[PDB]
RNA sequence: UGUCAGUGAGAACAAGAAAAACGACUCUUGUCGGACCUACUUGAUCAAAAGAGUGGGAAAACCCCGGAAUCACGUAGACCCACUUGGGACCGAGUAUUGCAAUUAUUGGUCGCGCAACGAGGAAUGUCUCGUAGGCGCAGCUCAUCAAACUGUGCCGAUUACGUCC
């Protein structure tokens, strides 16, 4: 597909329960209310 | 004219397919030729598969009907208009030795090379 | 004096077994073919292959083999169907194979890209 | 005896009446290790003779049952 | 409910309706035995019995399970890839029965596709199965 | 209908603030009050790549969400739900429902 | 291959998790339904692949929220110690499905070839002590379309050791 937070298209896109963070990546890219615990 | 073949293909020579129109070719012929014909139907290009007739219309050589190139890989191989001879797409390769007969409803491509396999 | 016997039916000895369709797939056949078996006039199983015209009565199979068309039975069962130069041809077996083959051994084996020259 | 037999003869029924009583425990499997004829049919043959009590059944169940002398 | 599960649903259920079927004609035998019941075949239907160790057991399936049918159904069908193209082998069915089988219940035993029974017919000539068998049963 | 009162949050102690204090006020004082016992939580699980590159030892992450759904029933207000549902404000995805 | 064992049938029975909304139409004094699934019935007076209509759901609603593999079975099933009826990989013909575009993309499909390999496999070398190892299946993930991959849940479920430091 393609990206709306960057217009890489490469890099590895995220559509998983309607968001892209993963072509900017999560870790660095937080404050979406995740967490790990476990 | 300037055209030789030989199909006996389904059993239907040269005469009864050109007879034939396009959409009663794909009733007989392979499940993609179906597809591909149905959905190009809308435009297959006018001027490429124009000269494609205009060049049989043309004469003073026994050679082949002379047709403009293409890019495309993707178009049939049509009953009618057939030995018209294009360059086939490829990077390095154009062949106008690799249309012949017996290749109706066969794509244009799936020729002029892709790799030189070697060794 | 039999009861496991060689049968010539492509004039080839291939050895009878106590199961008639498992036998009768060394003659270009095969199982899923042989549900016309119940329509060949042997329907039962758990037979020789010794019992040609005796208890399978042979002549009858080689028919349905041969055109199964004749019969009444479904003719989804065919190996062929509706050959790129000819009509649908009801079987393959024997020299019947290969005129098919090389007609497309030429044309096939020319094709250019990626899964075409791994055919070729 | 003899190695291979698919066959029906009246040597194989003959043999198989005097054999079967023989052994104190009787199993397709043995009859066919006499080679006389293969396990498949070896299994119908002891049934239909334990039928007519040539043999006692054991097992209530077929197949991976088993057989005694009568 | 009664169907099926009270005389042992898997083998002491099915051979005595099967030989009072076939004894006098009841349900289908359409064209389409000798097609492929049970997926990824290499032989024939079956050896014997294409389609007569089925319709009495796809009647039973719906009767107890209420309306399970053409989808819900091949739930109580087979299929595991048996034989496959070296991948991971997975389940499937064949719709081919369905069909007929959503038919057959309009007569013998089931009224409709709403309503399961009539005197469940089935069961009360199921009670001589216990008494007595029909294939030299080993617990009678 | 019975009016109903669902409430599906992110995060406990927002909802809590809703469902056990918010209610005194609807419980008997103007309608019924049937407390049954929440929906089933879900979890929105993820999981990620630590590494930004193809060498680490290949290294993932588990990532979860709780998802609070707090069901507690009425006996048919009409007009009285103005209020109850204009009680919160004290927490963001804060969603409340009328039958 | 005989410790699912290989083709046939029937029975009982599982758990996380996924899903929906387009400035596109219609609707009004400030705006509703179509790209998700599953149910049911025609798809058999004659195949599969596959066509279409009705019906519900934003999910503890989705029809019993949960099912068919490992397993059970003597129904007195069939095969039966063979590279076969054990295995598939090559190979040709047909058709439907997906898509902006298919060039075996399609592949849950027919039916050929199987009598092509391979019979537990030299040296070498891997990792786990308990509901684990091993065996088995399902979903998510990626996304025109395909999972022998990866991630998660569940089922069947041991032998040996519980010692030493070489």
């Amino acid at each position: 597909r393609h990206c709306v937070i960057c217009s890489n298209q490469k890099a590895v896109i995220r559509k998983y329960e309607l968001n892209v963070c993963r072509q900017c990546f999560r870790e660095n890219a937080a404050n979406i209310g995740f967490s790990k615990l476990r | 004219e300037r055209t030789f073949h030989k199909f006996t293909y389904r059993g239907l020579e040269i005469d009864p397919l050109l007879a034939l129109s396009e959409e009663e070719f794909k009733t007989l012929v392979h499940a993609r030729a179906r597809r591909h014909m149905n959905r190009h139907a809308n435009r297959r290009a006018p001027v490429l598969l124009k000269r494609l007739r205009e060049a049989k219309k043309d004469v003073k050589a026994g050679e082949k009907p002379r047709a403009v190139k293409t890019h495309l890989r993707d178009v049939v191989i049509t009953p009618e208009m057939v030995g018209s001879v294009v360059g086939i797409y490829n990077g390095r390769q154009f062949n106008a030795v690799e249309i012949k007969g017996e290749m109706i409803g066969h794509y244009l491509g799936e020729f002029s090379m892709t790799y030189k396999p070697v060794i | 004096e039999q009861f496991q016997h060689i049968v010539r039916l492509l004039n080839t000895n291939v050895e009878g077994k106590r199961k008639v369709p498992f036998a009768l797939r060394m003659v270009k056949g095969v199982g899923i073919r042989f549900a016309y078996m119940v329509c060949k006039k042997a329907g039962i199983d758990v037979e020789r292959r010794a019992g040609t015209l005796t208890a399978e009565e042979l002549e009858r199979i080689s028919e349905v083999i041969a055109d199964p068309a004749k019969f009444k039975i479904p003719d989804w069962f065919l190996n062929r169907q509706r050959d790129p130069k000819t009509g649908k041809t009801e079987h393959l077996t024997s020299a019947m194979v290969d005129t098919r083959l090389r007609e497309d051994l030429e044309r096939l084996r020319k094709n250019r890209v990626h899964r075409g020259v791994r055919h070729a | 005896a003899l190695q291979n037999a698919v066959v029906f003869d009246k040597e194989t029924m003959d043999k198989l009446l005097s054999e079967v009583p023989k052994y104190k425990v009787i199993t397709p499997s043995i009859i066919s290790d006499r080679l006389k004829i293969s396990v498949a049919l070896a299994a119908k043959g002891l049934q239909h003779l334990c039928r007519q009590k040539l043999i006692k059944l054991v097992s209530c169940s077929s197949k991976f049952r088993l057989y005694s002398r009568v | 409910i009664r169907r099926i599960g009270k005389k042992k649903g898997a083998t002491m259920k099915d051979v005595h309706p099967w030989r009072w079927v076939k004894l006098c004609s009841q349900h289908f035998k359409q064209e389409g035995k000798l097609m492929v019941p049970n997926c990824t075949e290499i032989v024939k239907s079956s050896h014997g019995r294409e389609r007569a160790p089925q319709n009495p057991d796809w009647y039973y399936i719906r009767c107890a399970a209420i309306l399970r049918a053409v989808y819900m159904r091949p739930g109580v069908g087979y299929g595991g890839l048996s034989k496959r193209f070296s991948n991971k082998k997975n389940r499937g069915s064949r719709p081919e029965i369905t069909v007929r089988a959503s038919k057959g219940l309009l007569h013998w035993g089931c009224k409709s596709l709403t309503k399961l029974g009539l005197i469940e017919k089935c069961e009360s000539s199921g009670h001589r199965i216990t008494k007595n068998g029909r294939k030299l049963a080993d617990a009678i | 209908q019975r009016v109903l009162v669902k409430m599906t949050s992110r995060n406990a102690k927002a909802v809590e603030n809703v469902m056990t204090e918010l209610l005194l006020h609807a419980r008997n004082e103007k309608v019924v009050l049937r407390g049954p016992v929440r929906l089933p939580t879900r979890t929105l699980k993820v999981t990620t790549r630590k590494t930004p590159c193809g060498n680490g030892t290949n290294t993932w992450d588990t990532y979860e969400l709780k998802i609070y759904k707090r069901l507690v029933e009425l006996r048919a207000p009409t007009e009285l739900v103005k209020k109850i549902t204009s009680f919160p404000i004290d927490a963001g995805v804060d969603v409340a429902i009328t039958i």
